[PDB]
């Protein structure tokens, strides 16, 4: 149950080793058709991460901006979900205020990072209603999602075991297990995890 | 401070902690920022048309009548759920598939955008079907996040599907046809707005949507030809056409509209070499 990681490609790693959660969380780096100073997976990548097996019955937290926020929703579909809520991150300054200047989309400036919610099958022992679908906290990066939502999704879905994607250090927490490309190594407590692990990596 | 703590402890939500959303007073602190604003909306109230409207059964009507093309519209189809999650409603609903059959394809101008009120459920996704049916691109989604200042906590959450507490509403925007930022200065300023509208929860039986979207529109498309589509008699403004069911009196004249625009007249604002001057834009090359 203490935070747990892998270090990993998420394309390649054979996720069916890490069981069944009730909440799939993923930050992805989504095409978004702009340059930027990271990289990023097609979308086909991202149509083929195999979401399926990690859970029959639950909730998934999907992250999305830009033209991914269709795309976005047709992963939701490729993967088993339909959408059911849409969570909102409010970004403020240091002094709690939206940060209105800037050219910060393409149109319109950008106040908030969206996150869809999809359910899957026929999840049981969650608690609705205790949260608000918009998060307001002060930004660092984009990228750096609030902590809040951790709490959140707790509240949601309490003692259960969860899966991020794309996490960083930070990210790491308990009940979850982190799955990411700039985690420090491998880190399993599952006794069963590790014991799948050994037999599909001796 | 984590505010979704706060929430579930005492019911007052998250956005009620922002500070400095009024409309009125938002730039009091930057003279330049508030000169923007206060020039663009000076160019828009000079251009403006005097208030147009219409009485119509838009399910039954013709939408070819209205002509000529609009620049932007705004649509707010009677939702069920703007009623039934707070209560019953005096005109009929809409469903998705209601909406869908409009066919807001045939009054758009080539070049155009489109403002949706989608709620907060489904329309989110069946709102997004409707602009691929009508020949746009989603391109923003503007939310109204509603405070409880005046009366926390924790409310309505009808819909058997949702989790969290629905405590917003979203307006997808939507482009037709070709713009370019670098060379359509003529016909759009961007970011001039942000795509958040922050006021208190409207009281009991109060279906309206925030003023401050027409604001944004307003300042963001410097097209004259402007439609509302689904609007009352509270919501009648200059530079607009309203268009519904629920109007007690029509003064639409096609004709005399079109003759707004035509020559001496331009379809478009223009613009003043002040506000070329304060407006975002790109750096050189
Ligand atoms: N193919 C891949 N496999 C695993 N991780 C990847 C990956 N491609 C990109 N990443 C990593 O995914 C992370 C996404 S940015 C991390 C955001 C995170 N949710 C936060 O709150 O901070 C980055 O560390 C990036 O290096």
């Amino acid at each position: 149950f203490p935070p747990q990681w892998i270090c990993c490609d998420i394309r390649y790693l054979d996720v069916s080793i890490l069981g069944k959660f009730a909440v799939v969380m993923a930050d992805p780096p989504w095409d978004i058709h702009m340059e930027l100073p990271y990289g990023t997976l097609t979308d086909d990548e991202m149509r083929r991460l195999n979401i399926p097996v990690l859970q029959d019955d639950g909730f998934l937290f999907l992250w999305v901006t830009g033209r991914a926020m269709e795309l976005g929703r047709e992963c939701l579909n490729l993967w088993g979900y339909e959408r059911v809520d849409e969570i909102i991150w409010v970004k403020t300054n240091q002094l709690q205020r939206i940060i209105r200047t800037g050219r910060t989309g393409h149109w319109l400036n950008h106040g908030k990072e969206h996150c869809l919610v999809g359910v899957k099958g026929n999840p049981q022992g969650f608690n609705q209603g205790l949260d608000c679908d918009v998060i307001v906290a002060e930004v660092r990066s984009t990228s750096h999602k609030p902590d809040e939502i951790y709490g959140m999704i707790e509240r949601l879905s309490p003692g259960t075991r969860k899966i991020e994607l794309f996490g960083r250090p930070h990210n790491v927490q308990p009940n979850w297990i982190t799955l990411g490309n700039q985690l420090d190594g491998i880190h399993l407590l599952d006794p069963d995890v590790v014991a799948r692990f050994k037999q599909r990596y001796p | 401070n984590d505010y979704c703590q706060h929430f579930v402890d005492t019911g007052h939500r998250p956005q009620n902690f922002i500070r400095d959303v009024g409309l009125a007073d938002r730039f009091e602190e930057y003279p330049k920022l508030r000169e923007l604003i206060r020039l663009k909306d000076e160019l828009i109230a000079k251009s403006n048309t005097p208030p147009m409207y219409l009485q119509a059964d838009i399910e039954a009507f013709d939408i070819r009548e209205l002509t000529p093309k609009f620049d932007v519209i705004l649509l707010e189809p009677p939702l069920e759920e703007y009623y039934r999650e707070t209560i019953t409603a005096n005109e009929k609903c809409w469903t998705w598939d209601d909406i869908m059959k409009l066919e807001i394809d045939e009054i758009a101008a080539p070049r155009s955008f489109i403002f949706l009120w989608c709620g907060s459920g489904e329309g989110l996704d069946l709102g997004r079907v409707c602009l691929r049916k009508w020949g746009y691109r989603r391109c923003e989604d503007i939310c109204w996040i509603k405070t409880n200042k005046n009366n926390p906590g924790k409310t309505k959450t009808l819909d058997p599907k949702a989790v969290f507490q629905r405590t917003k509403e979203h307006c997808l925007m939507g482009i037709k046809g070709t713009v370019k930022r670098s060379t359509d200065g003529d016909f759009i300023h961007a970011n001039v707005d942000i795509d958040l509208i922050i006021t208190e929860e409207p009281e009991i039986g109060n279906i309206e949507k925030p003023v401050e979207i027409f604001h944004i529109i307003e300042h963001f498309c410097l097209g004259r030809r402007r439609l509302h589509l689904f609007g009352r008699d509270s919501t009648i403004r200059p530079g607009w056409l309203t268009v519904g069911p629920t109007l007690t009196n029509s003064n639409y004249n096609a004709e005399t509209y079109a003759s707004y625009f035509s020559a001496p007249n331009s379809y478009l604002t223009g613009c003043t070499e002040e506000i070329e001057r304060l407006r975002p834009k790109s750096p050189p090359p």
